[PDB]
RNA sequence: CGUAAAGCGCACGCAGGCGGUUUGUUAAGUCAGAUGUGAAAUCCCCGGGCUCAACCUGGGAACUGCAUCUGAUACUGGCAAGCUUGAGUCUCGUAGAGGGGGGUAGAAUUCCAGGUGUAGCGGUGAAAUGCGUAGAGAUCUGGAGGAAUACCGGUGGCGAAGGCGGCCCCCUGGACGAAGACUGACGCUCAGGUGCGAAAGCGUGGGGAGCAAACAGGAUUAGAUACCCUGGUAGUCCACGCCGUAAACGAUGUCGACUUGGAGGUUGUGCCCUUGAGGCGUGGCUUCCGGAGCUAACGCGUUAAGUCGACCGCCUGGGGAGUA
């Protein structure tokens, strides 16, 4: 059954980048809009738009720089089978800083740079490389 | 809008999903190319193709299917340019080396043919040698006066002439193809969504291309 | 499965009204009705191992719904299994 | 983990693991800080003393931990309330070798009785054993009995898998479709457990036409405990119980999501002059070929062996050995 909708979202974006898809729709939630706002903020997607009233639908307009795709490798880190909670010192950098890692901290859903600057660790959701 | 008078697209069968941006696609099981997309594409091809034609470059029209012949001989030869109209030999660009000595044999045998010793010593071997000039003349026809490997390539069907596109992509030569809805934009640098097998369409089409080639600095 | 008149009678007895035909008590009572009727069928035959697989789906599904309704409202649970004579 | 070792034969399901979506509260996990502790030596860093080094030594860092207190509340969990996109119920139909019980029908084989009729029949590569003037084989009539159900029949259908094929009745399971209503996360997987599970086999009682392990004879052969021939018992068939396995195989666990196409098959449904054996869609199941991608390759390829998530099962060189 669906047991990880975040990894489902990242699957939608990997398979949309891999199929030269212009835009990606999915069911929407607060955590997916938080992550999507981080992805737009860090420049991996072009835009997002949440529509619907009773059944919201998140839509990510994807990016393609050259013919190549911008989101090179998006991975889900803290899956439901095994959750991964890092401190502010254990908090990893991806592609030696060239690629953010979306961590859910108590202050909100941030990146690794932003939460290492904020001085607080948390639950590391996904590597975007 | 309407430079492309009469073709409106073709190929019901074996259509290629990579041609999905170029298809209007309605009537009677056959696909219609969006010619409102073709006209900017084809004007771009005339732009860069005239740009390399003005730099004193060699263009190499490719016309193996019928009746692209003698329309590619007429259009290439209306310019001071080159062509392949019969079977495109596998590797006349990527080993042009060996094809250079076959062209050399064509030159030596026509010089031997219409001027030198053609009636000399045999009738049978002379007939043999003349039909070697028919075979080397129709295979290495247009390219025989090139002397380099060309600065662009203009193919008239992308799937029927996939070999030449594959080699010009192998060598870094700009490929200018009129694709149809069955073809694939492989490494065609300047794709043109058109109609590959209508003689009206390819004579209009090569008419425009041969028109823009023969404007250099003049 | 069951008769249209029988299903309508059980929906009328256990639902808030008719058209409330998906409530948990109603589904439980319809499964119960069919389980008892097929007790009569499988006392005979006894080697209808295919139909029995359908029956064990009914038993298991009834069990799931009783577990749901037990951990939602226990008063509805006790009234329900009191009325249907199940649980032994 | 298709083919190298490796997916339980298939399901149901307890404990376990995981769990759609919104709001509020808590703050257990999680995070931040503080305090107490984490002995000294040792490791590490910056210095100092032995002529240097090993060695000794000063200060720090570290000891990745635990406990308590103070906070943060995004995610996970607890609690309360919901919501429908998951799951399920109801209405109406559809197709089907799905299952169990009962009945019946027609061809054919064998046997029995009788008519005609006469010298072979059967069999094989060739033969012989075998049957036959006590009248076979062929042929016609009548009867008995058992098993299986030609044609339809189709990479057709149904079933979880094993599997299910005349026709009719009775009892019964599931699937799919159309519109609408209802419940409201009731879900997914599943170790142990339980059930179903071809064929052969076993037990008790029937039945026994054909076929046929064993067995016997004839050949073949160097031999022939075989292949071939002529017979032929258990068995195959029924009732009930056992067994519990197969190359139980798509050698591919289950459930869910996403990702270019083409040609079919089968079963629904909606719309349009139905102006016909049409045109346009929209579902369910299924076959062949192929794109990206993956793959050791072969190939798989929207029914994945692609891109992911949940849970389970299993593998760790060959043999010995799936044996003691």
């Amino acid at each position: 059954s669906m047991q990880d909708p975040i990894a489902d979202m990242l699957t939608r974006i990997r398979n949309g980048q891999a199929a030269n898809k212009a835009a990606v729709t999915m069911p929407s939630s607060k955590l997916k809009v938080a992550i999507a706002n981080v992805l737009k903020e860090e420049g991996f997607i072009e835009d997002f738009k949440v529509e619907g009233d009773t059944k919201p639908e998140l839509e990510l307009t994807l990016k393609y720089f050259q013919g190549k795709a911008v989101v090179e490798s998006i991975q889900r880190v803290s899956r439901p089978g095994l959750r991964i909670y890092k401190r502010k010192d254990e908090l990893p950098k991806v592609m030696a800083g060239l690629g953010i890692a979306v961590v859910s901290t108590s202050k909100g859903v941030m990146t690794d740079r932003a939460a290492r600057q904020a001085g607080l660790g948390g639950e590391i959701i996904c590597y975007v490389a | 809008m309407l430079k492309a008078g009469v073709h409106f697209g073709h190929q019901t069968r074996y259509w290629n999903p990579k041609m999905k941006p170029f298809i209007f696609g309605a009537r009677n099981k056959v696909h219609i190319i969006n010619l409102e997309k073709t006209v900017p594409m084809f004007n771009e091809a005339l732009a860069e193709l005239n740009k390399i034609a003005s730099r004193k470059g060699k263009i190499l029209f490719v016309g193996t299917k019928r009746a692209a012949s003698e329309a590619v001989k007429d259009a290439a030869l209306s310019c001071d340019q080159f062509f392949v109209n019969h079977r495109w030999l596998g590797g006349m660009l990527t080993n042009w080396k060996t094809v250079r000595q076959s062209i050399k044999r064509l030159k030596d045998l026509e010089t031997q043919s219409q001027d030198g010793t053609f009636d000399k010593l045999t009738k049978k071997e002379a007939l043999m040698r003349t039909r070697e000039l028919e075979k080397l003349e129709n295979s290495l026809g247009g390219i025989k006066d090139m002397g380099g490997l060309p600065d662009a390539l203009f193919v008239i069907d992308a799937d029927h002439e996939h070999i030449a596109i594959k080699e010009a992509n192998n060598l870094g030569i700009p490929v200018f193809a009129i694709v149809d809805t069955n073809s694939d934009p492989d490494g065609v640098d300047f794709v043109i969504p058109g109609n590959d097998d209508a003689i009206r369409a390819v004579t209009l089409y090569l008419g425009a291309v041969a028109a823009t080639v023969r404007e250099g600095r003049s | 499965s069951l008769s249209t008149e029988a299903t309508a009678k059980i929906v009328s007895e256990f639902g808030r009204d008719a058209n409330d035909t998906g409530s948990t008590e109603v589904q439980v009572a319809l499964l119960t009705a069919q389980i008892n009727h097929l007790q009569g069928h499988f006392a005979e035959h006894k080697k209808d191992h295919h139909s029995r697989r359908g029956l064990l789906r009914m038993v298991s599904q009834r069990r799931k719904l009783l577990d749901y309704l037990k951990r939602k409202d226990v008063a509805r649970y006790t009234q329900l299994i009191e009325r249907l004579g199940l649980r032994r």
